[PDB]
C-alpha cells in the first residue's frame, strides 16, 4: 500500500 | 468545494472540568485535519494532526482529537482544562498533496475561569496619584460584571491576573466616573454581586 | 515558525498606500494573508505556492500580493479603505495544510483625522483597606478618550517591563457607545504585595503607546497634532 | 527467503502550459503488481497480477486517493526544483521517488527507501538509519534542512517499520 508524502522539496 | 463548521464561537467551561469542542467539515476527498491554537495576541499554531491511520491523534498537555469517516468529525477534547487554555481554538481541513486547499473553521474563545480557592469579594476606592476610580475585586469565577444602566458611569468587564510568584490569582472590574455624587457602595448597583461583598471605610 | 511580519503596527488614512512585508528564512513552499475580524474569524485574501505565482483567496478585493522570492510575500493595499481596518496574519507552509504564523500586523484606516486623540492615561493608587484586608496592593492605569482604537498598555517596575500580577482589558469601552467616531477607554491593573508597595524606593508607571498621526500627515487643527506617541502615569511606592 | 515492496513515483512535467504526466508503479519482489497512471482516461491504481484480485473496493479506493494526492505533491515539487536550479516553465523535467521495504528471511526490516533523483541526479536519500538524509548538491541541501527541521524522517521510518513490512507479508500471503 502506497505512502503519501508530507514536506515538499 | 471545502469547509469547517465550528458550532460555538463562544465557549466558557470551570478550571479542571472536561473540554470537547465540535468540528464537522465538508469535503469530497480524504484529507488531513488540524486543530489549531490561537493564544491572546499570537498568530495560530498546530495543536493536532491526522494524516491517516489511527482515528485518534494526541498532542501536548493532554490534547485530541478523533476523525470519524463516518460523520465528517474532528471533536477536539482534553480531560481538565485549566487557566493557560483560554484561547481560540480553529479546525482545518485539507486536501493531500497540496496547499491550495486548505479550509479553517470560525474557531472558537475558550475562556477558562480559574478556581479561586479563597474568594474575598471586595469593593475598594482607589485615589487619583496625579479622580477616582471603584475596584471590584477577589470574587469568585460564577459572578458575572454587568454593564451600569448609567452612560456616565463606566465599568469593563471581569479581568484575570496571575500573580506568578504566589501562585495567587484574582478576578477585577474597574468602575470610574467624571460625574460628581459617583460611589463605590452604588458603583456595581446593577451587577449581581455577592451578599457577602466587603465594603470599607 | 520563522515568520516575520512588518510593520506590526500601522495607521493610515483613506487612499493611502500600505504594504505589508513577509519574511520567512526557512524558504517554505506556500505563503499565505489572512485578516481577522471579530465574527468573520481568519479570511484567505491571497496565497502563493512559489516564487512569482499568486492565487487570489476569498476576500481579494482591494488587496494585491507579491511574491518576489521564496522567502518574500508582500501584502499590498492600493486604495486604502476604512473596510481594510483589520489584523493581519501572514503564514508559512511546508507540508499540505500545515501552518506557521507571523505575529500579525494591525492596521487601522482612518476616514477623518479630526476624529484623532491620543490618550489621557492616569494612575490610581491602592486603596489602604486593600492593604490591610488582604496583604496586597492593586494599581489601576486609565487610558482615556482615545481614537483610534490603537494603543499598547504595559506596566513599568523601577524602570523595567512586568507582566506578572498584571491584567489589561482585552477590549476598551466606547466613551460614546452611540457614536461612530466614538473615543476609547481602556484599564489595566498590577498587583503587588503591601510590602512591595509600601517600599517608596520602589516606582510603577503605566505607558501607554498610542498609534496615530505620522510626521507626514498634515495638521491643520489648532490643537495639538495627535501624532504616534507614547503617554504614560507614574506613581512611586507609599509606605 | 528475504523479500521487498518498492513502490516508482514519477513526475513528468509537459511543454506549455501541460499538467504533469504522473505516475505510480508497485513492485513486490521486483515484480509489477499495481499501476497507477495520470493520462489514462480514469485514472486509478489498478491490479497488474490477478493475485491481486482479491482486494476490495474499498482498498483500490484507499490507494486511488494516495495517487491524486501524490500528484498534486509532485506538482507542487516540480514548480519548486525550478526555482531551486534557476530554470523556465516551458520546459519538461522529471521528478522520481523510489521508496519501500527489504525485509530479511527472518521477516525483519532489512533496508528502507525513500529517495530522490531530479532528471535523472540524484538529489535526496534518506540513509540506512531511517534517521539522517543525504543531500546531492546544493539544492538538495535546502530540502534536506526543511526535512530535518520538519523531523520528516521519523514519519516516514514509521511507515517503512510498520504498515511497509506488513502490507509486503499480506501481498505474499496471496500465492
Amino acid at each position: 500500500s502506497p505512502l503519501d508524502s508530507l514536506w515538499w522539496i | 468545494a471545502q469547509s469547517v463548521t465550528q458550532p460555538d464561537a463562544r465557549v466558557t467551561v470551570s478550571e479542571g472540568a472536561s473540554l470537547q469542542l465540535r468540528c464537522k467539515y465538508s469535503y469530497s476527498a480524504t484529507p488531513y485535519l488540524f486543530w489549531y491554537v490561537q493564544y491572546p495576541r499570537q498568530g495560530l499554531q498546530m495543536l493536532l494532526k491526522y494524516y491517516s491511520g489511527d482515528p485518534v491523534v494526541q498532542g501536548v498537555n493532554g490534547f485530541e482529537a478523533e476523525f470519524s469517516k463516518s460523520d465528517s468529525s474532528f471533536h477536539l477534547r482534553k480531560a481538565s482544562v485549566h487557566w493557560s487554555d483560554s484561547a481560540v481554538y480553529f479546525c482545518a481541513v485539507s486536501a493531500k498533496g497540496t496547499g491550495s486547499k486548505l479550509s479553517f473553521g470560525k474557531g472558537a474563545k475558550l475562556t477558562v475561569s480559574p478556581n479561586i480557592q479563597n474568594p474575598d469579594p471586595a469593593v475598594y476606592q482607589l485615589r487619583d496619584s496625579k479622580k477616582s476610580v471603584c475596584l471590584f475585586t477577589d470574587f469568585d469565577s460564577q459572578t458575572n460584571v454587568s454593564q451600569s444602566k448609567d452612560s456616565d458611569v463606566y465599568i469593563t468587564d471581569k479581568c484575570v491576573l496571575d500573580m506568578r510568584s504566589m501562585d495567587f490569582k484574582s478576578n477585577s472590574a474597574v468602575a470610574w466616573s467624571n460625574k460628581s455624587d459617583f460611589a463605590c457602595a452604588n458603583a456595581f448597583n446593577n451587577s449581581i454581586i455577592p451578599e457577602d461583598t466587603f465594603f470599607p471605610s | 515558525a520563522a515568520v516575520t511580519q512588518s510593520p506590526r503596527n500601522k495607521v493610515t488614512v483613506t487612499g493611502g498606500n500600505v504594504t505589508l512585508s513577509c519574511r520567512q528564512t526557512n524558504s517554505h513552499n506556500y505563503m499565505y494573508w489572512y485578516r481577522q475580524d471579530t465574527g468573520h474569524g481568519l479570511r484567505l485574501i491571497h496565497y502563493s505556492y512559489g516564487a512569482g505565482n499568486l492565487q487570489i483567496g476569498d476576500v481579494p478585493d482591494g488587496y494585491k500580493a507579491t511574491r518576489t522570492t521564496q522567502e518574500d510575500f508582500f501584502l499590498l493595499l492600493e486604495l486604502a479603505s476604512p473596510s481594510q481596518t483589520s489584523l493581519y496574519f501572514c503564514a508559512s507552509s511546508d507540508a499540505p495544510g500545515q501552518l506557521y504564523f507571523g505575529e500579525g500586523s494591525k492596521l487601522t484606516v482612518l476616514e477623518d483625522l479630526k476624529n484623532v486623540f491620543p490618550p489621557e492615561v492616569a494612575v490610581f493608587e491602592p486603596s489602604e483597606a486593600e492593604i490591610s484586608h488582604t496583604q496586597k496592593a492593586t494599581l489601576v492605569c486609565l487610558a482615556t478618550g482615545f481614537y483610534p482604537d490603537h494603543v499598547e498598555l504595559s506596566w513599568w517596575v523601577n524602570g523595567k517591563e512586568v507582566h506578572s500580577g498584571v491584567c489589561t482589558d482585552p477590549q476598551p469601552l466606547k466613551e460614546q457607545p452611540a457614536l461612530n467616531d466614538s473615543r476609547y477607554a481602556l484599564s489595566s491593573r498590577l498587583r503587588v504585595s503591601a510590602t512591595f508597595w509600601q517600599n517608596p524606593r520602589n516606582h510603577f508607571r503605566c505607558q501607554v503607546q498610542f498609534y496615530g498621526l505620522s510626521e507626514n500627515d498634515e495638521w491643520t487643527q489648532d490643537r495639538a497634532k495627535p501624532v504616534t506617541q507614547i503617554v504614560s502615569a507614574e506613581a512611586w511606592g507609599r509606605a | 527467503g528475504p523479500h521487498s515492496m518498492r513502490y516508482y513515483e514519477t513526475a513528468t512535467s509537459r511543454r506549455g502550459l501541460g499538467e504533469p504526466r504522473y505516475t505510480s508503479v508497485g513492485y513486490v519482489d521486483d515484480k509489477e503488481f499495481v499501476r497507477f497512471d495520470s493520462d489514462a482516461e480514469n485514472p486509478r491504481y489498478e491490479p497488474q497480477v490477478p493475485w491481486m484480485e482479491q482486494e476490495g473496493p474499498e482498498y483500490w479506493e484507499r490507494i486511488t486517493q494516495v495517487a491524486k494526492g501524490q500528484e498534486q505533491w509532485f506538482r507542487v515539487n516540480l514548480r519548486t526544483l525550478l526555482g531551486y536550479y534557476n530554470q523556465s516553465a516551458g520546459g519538461t523535467h522529471t521528478l522520481q521517488r523510489m521508496y519501500g521495504c527489504d525485509v530479511g528471511s527472518d521477516g525483519r526490516l532489512l533496508r528502507g527507501y525513500e529517495q530522490f533523483a531530479y532528471d535523472g541526479c540524484d538529489y535526496i536519500a534518506l540513509n540506512e538509519d531511517l534517521r539522517t538524509w543525504t543531500a546531492a548538491d546544493m539544492a538538495a541541501q535546502i530540502t534536506r534542512r526543511k526535512w530535518e527541521q520538519a523531523g520528516a524522517a521519523e514519519y516516514y521510518r514509521a511507515y517503512l517499520e510498520g504498515e511497509c513490512v506488513e502490507w509486503l507479508h499480506r501481498y505474499l500471503k496471496n500465492g
